[PDB]
């Protein structure tokens, strides 16, 4: 319908995105990041206190 | 003319500071989100079917304003609550619009 | 199909005539055919039967 | 999309500025995208007599 | 015109107790130009 | 957690337009017969 | 996709530091043990009861 020049009825159209996905959540981890590894071969030992 | 020069000139540069102004308060008006698309979007394909016959259902555009895109929390009417707190944002507990107390 | 005899499935008298006249009317530019082997005798008779 | 449906007579006159206009949507009709299913069972026996 | 969309591929599966699975899963489809472009006539018996 | 930004298909892209048209417009007898240009609005000839 | 590049290392992505931010919550939380090993054998008696 080349009655008016608008854009409701334009054909094949663009959807037109942005190329990125900016969804940021917190993730710090200070207490893992400051605590080491004391990698280990079982899981019922102790530490005689 | 002693110090507007040429009337429609000047007049044209005033209504050029005028656009600009209304733009900078629109910008950070409370203005919603108005379009005769409500979930075809873009529907590319199909393009809204109920609009093309009557070539004169326009309806008047209007953009999504911050207090709009800040997370609100309902619509008074035609504009963003000023007087209730948005909702929790399920990432955290967070309310990104807060009514002061 | 109604006045040759009404007891087989297949073309009739020279149809693909009008049906490439039909085409013509719209730009469609083919220039390929598909015989579909049962109605192969049709194609072969379309130089004689008159 | 298409060009036009009918032109007919258009003789008109040196003053006909009363009104006209069109208009013509998007024609995106669909694409499906089939997808297809084969499977083998066969046994290690089998894979190995001759 | 075809419109593969991933490839012609085969596969093989987790086996199991002396089994043995294979597959292929081809995507593929067609796609026309201008609907008015290519003629069909069917054949009927009579009306 | 599996980040693999695969199944996203962000980029949205544009069409690429190779929209087809079939409405002859040969005008055989219009290339043929050639122009001229008058200057009154009514033509006449003697023979 | 239209902003990611895949469904698979994104998701990949997502999970993994998903997984270490749960690891930070369970560790600065309250998640006392809940088994069914009284283990009392210790002291160079490694075995699992009856």
């Amino acid at each position: 319908n080349p009655t008016l020049f608008v854009s409701y009825d334009q054909n094949g159209k663009k959807l037109s995105f942005a190329n990125w996905i900016s969804v940021l959540s917190p993730q710090d981890t200070p207490f893992v990041s400051m605590t080491g590894k004391e990698s280990i071969n079982q899981t019922i030992f102790s530490w005689q206190t | 003319n002693y110090g507007r020069g040429r009337e429609l000139m000047y007049q044209l540069e005033k209504k050029g500071k005028e656009i600009k102004r209304d733009l900078e308060k629109i910008l950070l008006s409370g203005q919603a989100r108005t379009d005769v698309l409500a979930d075809q979007y873009l529907t590319n394909s199909a393009a809204d079917p109920a609009v093309a016959g009557l070539n004169d259902t326009h309806a008047a555009r209007k953009t999504g304003a911050f207090q709009f895109l800040c997370a609100h929390g309902g619509l008074a009417g035609g504009v963003v609550d000023k007087t209730k707190n948005g909702p929790a944002d399920p990432d955290t507990g967070a309310v990104t619009v807060k009514v002061a107390q | 199909n109604a006045s040759n005899p009404t007891t087989n499935i297949g073309f009739d008298e020279a149809d693909i005539f009008d049906m490439t006249l039909q085409l013509y009317t719209a730009g469609s530019e083919a220039d390929i055919i598909m015989i579909n082997p049962a109605h192969a005798k049709i194609f072969a008779g379309l130089q004689e039967n008159t | 999309d298409a060009l036009a449906s009918v032109d007919g007579n258009n003789a008109h006159v040196e003053g006909s500025r009363a009104e006209d206009g069109e208009m013509k949507p998007t024609v995106i009709k669909s694409n499906v995208t089939q997808i297809l299913r084969k499977v083998v069972r066969v046994s290690d026996t089998a894979n190995t007599t001759a | 015109t075809q419109m593969v969309l991933r490839a012609p591929k085969r596969t093989e599966l987790a086996k199991d107790g002396s089994y043995e699975k294979w597959m292929i899963e081809m995507e593929v489809g067609l796609r026309h130009r201008n609907p008015y472009a290519s003629g069909v006539l069917f054949t009927a018996a009579g009306k």
